[PDB]
Order: C-alpha cells, then structure tokens, then sequence
C-alpha cells in the first residue's frame, strides 16, 4: 500500500482520490492519503471551494516514483511532484502515519469498482496522450482540449487522443465509399486496431481513460472521445465476440458509477439509442442495455 | 450552410454551382403478383444535376441493371447518386469544377460529402427550397430519353433553351421552377397550357414551345392561375 503525502492544506478543497472525494478546510492539519492499492493508475482530484471552476487533477502510478502533493501560492493550485531523496520521503511518511496525519484511502474489500474502471489503463499510455515527459504523473483539468479540437489552441496543453473521423479519407477506402461509411468494421480493425492502437486493450484503455476524464474533470473533449470510441465499435458489423463482451462490461461500471445527476450532460442521447437499438451491436450489450434503461431511461 | 429564400441570388453569382435531385433515380411501379402478394418493378431513373446560372442539365441516366441483385434499393439510390456526382465532377477540367453542390433532399448530404471527400474545397449544402424538380420528368424530352435507355447514359441538355439571349438567370431559374411547379401541381392542365396553340413548335434543339416575349407573359400567368386555383381545389378556398 502506498502512500501520496501533502506538505500542507492552505486552501479550502475538495480532494478527490479516484471515486472518492473528501473536504479539506483552509488551514486544517491535513498530510495526505496512505493505503493506496498498488497495481492501478489513479487520479487525485481538486476542486477548490472558491473556484468550482477548473476542476484539475494528476494521473499516477506509486510504482514509478514517489509523489506528494504541495500547495504553489504563486500559481494558486496544488501541485505534484516526485521526491527522488526515497530515505527523506519513507521518513516524511512514517512521521504522518505515526501521527495520524493521513486519512485512508477507503476501499470496500468487495469492490472492484476501481479495478473494473482502469483495467486497460496504463501510464505509459496516458503520458503519451499527455505529453509532459519530464514528470512521470500527468496533469488534466476540465479546460484541456484535444487536438482533433484545435484542428476544428496551446499544444503542449493538449489532450493527444487519437483521432477518430466518420467522414475522412482515413476511414474511408476509395470505391467502398458506401459500405465503409455504414459498416465501419475495416475503419475498426484494419486501420484502428491492427494500425494505430495494435491491440484491443489499448483501444479500451484509452477509451476508459477518455471516460474518467470527462466524468472527473468534466472535459468536454474527453466526452467527445469516449463516444466516438463507443460509436465506432457499435457501428461496426464484424466484431471479436470477446471485444464485444468486454466492452459491454466497461461501459456497464462507467454507466453505474456516473453520478445520476451529471447524466443530462455526459452522456450524448444520438451515440446512446444508435448504440443500443439501431447499430449492428444493438443485441450484444446486454449489461449495458441494462444498466441504461434502468438508470437513464429518459435520455432514451 | 443551407440555401432559402434570403441568399436566393447567390444561385446566379460567378462561383460555379450546381443542384442535384436525386427524386427520379429510383422509379418503380407497384403490382399485385399471381399469388396476390405485392412486388415492385424498377423502371430507368435519372439524376437530376443542374447550374442554375448557365442552364446546363447533365442528365445521368439511371439503367434498371444497376439495381439487379441489390438489397436496400432506396438506400443504395443516394449512394450511387452521390458516386454518379462525383464521377461527373472528377471528369470536368478543374475550371469546370463547381464550388458548391447543393442538394434538394437532406438525405444526399452524407452520402455525397463522403464521395467528395477528395474535394474538401466543394462546399455540399442543403436548401430550404422546395423546388420542383421531381417534376423533369413531366419534360417529354427528358422522359423519352429516359425511357428508352438500353445501358447507362449521360446526356446533356440546356434546361432554359435559348432564354438567356433574352432575358437574366435569376428571370429563366424562375420561369424554370414556375413550369416545373405547374407541371408538378396538375401535368395534364399545364400541358394543355403549354401545347394548345399548334402554331407554336418545340424547336428540335429545344425542350420548350419558342414562344414570343409577349407569350410567355401570358403563358406564366396561365401557370401561376393553374398553381392558384390547385391550391383551391385542394384546400377548397
Ligand atoms: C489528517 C486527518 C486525520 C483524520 O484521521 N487526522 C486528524 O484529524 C488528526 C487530528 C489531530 C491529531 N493530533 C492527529 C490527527
């Protein structure tokens, strides 16, 4: 279990750390988050109390580095950084453990809700869609815009996601314009899967990534990735049966842990009812078809 | 964006455009079979794709061999439309080419920005218009040539005649569509209209009687009475 320690509290916060999230008053003798499950990305959160605007946050790993969070009085936000000094960081920890200075990160032992939400996510690739490579964490915050955004402006700011296009020259073959632009499975497996992506887990994580950062940051971009890595798929009439299932439980924990109450704007009601009563896969998302029609039955 | 009665002169400016109507591309009549159950047969269709300013009608004709062994006829209809467009503008020299394309029905956007997709800098555009052109093929010489095409054909046709040397785009676009609008509302009275006085001829290089100026006036008010009085008959007013 590993541990994300904070110099200081100087402003009043929300901290999220993955799903869970807890208030931070001004000033309040606060030191950090200790029993974080090793083997997963996570995201830890902010939301100032002040500013709900610009919800930003870090992506980690505590096998690649130690990581603890300072406040910058300069640029008013709560920054990561790597502490490479291993003997100064175990001391720093174990001198806020021993003083009860951190709270818990809170995982129900039957949960897997975490795990079910970044099974394909790996750091590697999410430092490739946020290019910083001199930290080995990443930031995001609901302002960043994707690239396929500023082709349609900073770009080392920018969410490198890859670029999906119905109506483009790269998914669509000269003389099968018909059957590519309403059958998108050689758009899918030829030209994404086989070429870009090389496999489905990294398709499916970088449309899980996608997901939590639209929900955690409400990044509008992220959105617009997700459903189109959605659409794409669905859309799709040849399709490995183990994608399709595999897909139909990653969408079924992102629709169950979407806050009922962000559902009006996270989730696009058009991609929604072609996915699951039009498209060629209307019939293999059972879970999800499910969940949807439970949960969310007036978006369809 | 889309085309209506706000930007209508921009149809008769200097930028090459063209409309496509793809309402007569697939035609079928509709028969009880032996066995009492119902079944369509295909008859030869057309594109419909005009320049508003010139009057040149590029009309492809549309063979019943192209929808042999297909499934989703009407479907099918747009794309192959769209492909027909497509192949039309590749075959014009790059001054030829037009600027826009713009489309009587909202459902030949996709399939004809996906075929121009080599084009980015040809706007595709939809309009508000409600224009008649479904009507071509009240035209008897637009008919005939249709019918009676044994393979795929392009033929090309001036849709204005020799109306430009008289009178403006903006002035034949709209004796155009009040024609077409006529023939669309009641054939057989706006026939009758056009052809009742024998010394009037079609022309063999011709669609329309060669009527005087003086004619004409009289013949569009006998059109827009015809229009009027179809929609008292309909409406009862
Ligand atoms: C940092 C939050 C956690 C909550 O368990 N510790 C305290 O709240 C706390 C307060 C006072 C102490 N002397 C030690 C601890």
């Amino acid at each position: 279990m590993n541990t994300v320690p904070f110099t200081s509290a100087p402003i009043e916060v929300t901290i999220g750390i993955d799903q869970y999230s807890f208030n931070v008053k001004e000033n309040q003798p606060f030191h950090g988050i200790k029993d974080i499950p090793i083997g997963h990305v996570h995201v830890i959160h902010f939301q100032h109390a002040d500013n709900s605007s610009m919800r930003y946050g870090y992506w980690f790993d505590c096998r690649m580095g130690n990581f603890y969070i300072q406040y910058d009085p300069k640029d008013g936000l709560y920054k990561m950084m790597e502490e490479r000094d291993g003997a100064k960081f175990e001391n720093i920890v174990h001198n806020f453990k021993e003083r009860q200075m951190m709270v818990s990160y809170p995982k129900i032992d039957e949960d897997d809700t975490w795990y079910n939400l970044t099974e394909f996510v790996q750091m590697d690739k999410i430092r490739k869609i946020v290019r910083k490579d001199e930290n080995q964490f990443s930031y995001v915050d609901s302002s960043m815009t994707t690239v396929q955004e500023n082709e349609l402006s900073d770009p080392a700011h920018s969410l490198n996601y890859t670029v999906i296009n119905f109506k483009s020259r790269e998914a669509i073959r000269p003389g099968h314009e018909m059957e590519d632009f309403l059958d998108k499975s050689y758009y899918l497996n030829t030209v994404m899967l086989q070429g870009i992506f090389k496999n489905s887990s990294n398709y499916f994580g970088e449309l899980q990534f996608a997901f939590l950062n639209a929900m955690f940051f409400g990044n509008y971009g992220s959105s617009l990735q997700w459903h189109a890595m959605i659409e794409l798929i669905c859309s799709s009439a040849t399709v490995p049966k183990h994608m399709l299932d595999k897909l139909d439980e990653i969408l079924y924990y992102q629709i169950k842990t979407l806050p009922e109450q962000y559902s009006d704007i996270l989730l696009n009601e058009r991609v929604w009812n072609i996915c699951l009563y039009s498209s060629f896969q209307k019939n293999s998302l059972h879970n999800t078809e499910k969940i949807m029609e439970n949960k969310y039955p007036e978006l369809l | 964006g889309a085309m209506n009665s706000s930007n209508y002169a921009e149809l008769f400016n200097n930028d090459i455009k063209l409309f496509v109507d793809d309402t007569n591309v697939y035609r079928v009549t509709v028969h009880k079979t032996f066995e009492g159950n119902v079944a369509t047969k295909a008859i030869n269709g057309c594109i419909f794709t005009l320049n508003p300013k010139t009057g040149h009608l590029f009309l492809k004709i549309i063979h019943t061999s192209v929808w042999a062994g297909q499934k989703r006829l009407s479907q099918l209809a747009k794309w192959k439309t769209a492909e027909e467009v497509s192949a039309l503008v590749r075959s014009l020299p790059k001054e030829e080419q037009p600027k826009q394309i713009i489309v009587t029905r909202k459902a030949m956007l996709d399939p004809l920005e996906v075929h121009m997709l080599d084009f980015p800098n040809i706007a595709i555009r939809p309009t508000e218009l409600r224009l008649p052109f479904s009507a071509a093929m009240s035209i008897d010489k637009l008919s005939d040539v249709v019918m009676k095409a044994t393979e795929p054909q392009m033929v090309l046709f001036n849709i204005y005649d020799d109306w430009l040397d008289r009178i403006s785009s903006y002035t034949a676009f709209s004796r155009l569509t009040l024609l077409l609008r006529a023939l669309k509302t009641n054939e057989e009275s706006a026939k009758m209209i056009l052809l009742s006085d024998p010394t009037i001829t079609i022309k063999s290089y011709h669609l329309w009687p060669s009527f005087t100026d003086e004619q004409w006036i009289t013949i569009e008010s006998q059109m827009r009475d015809l229009i009027l009085t179809e929609y008292g008959r309909k409406y009862n007013v």
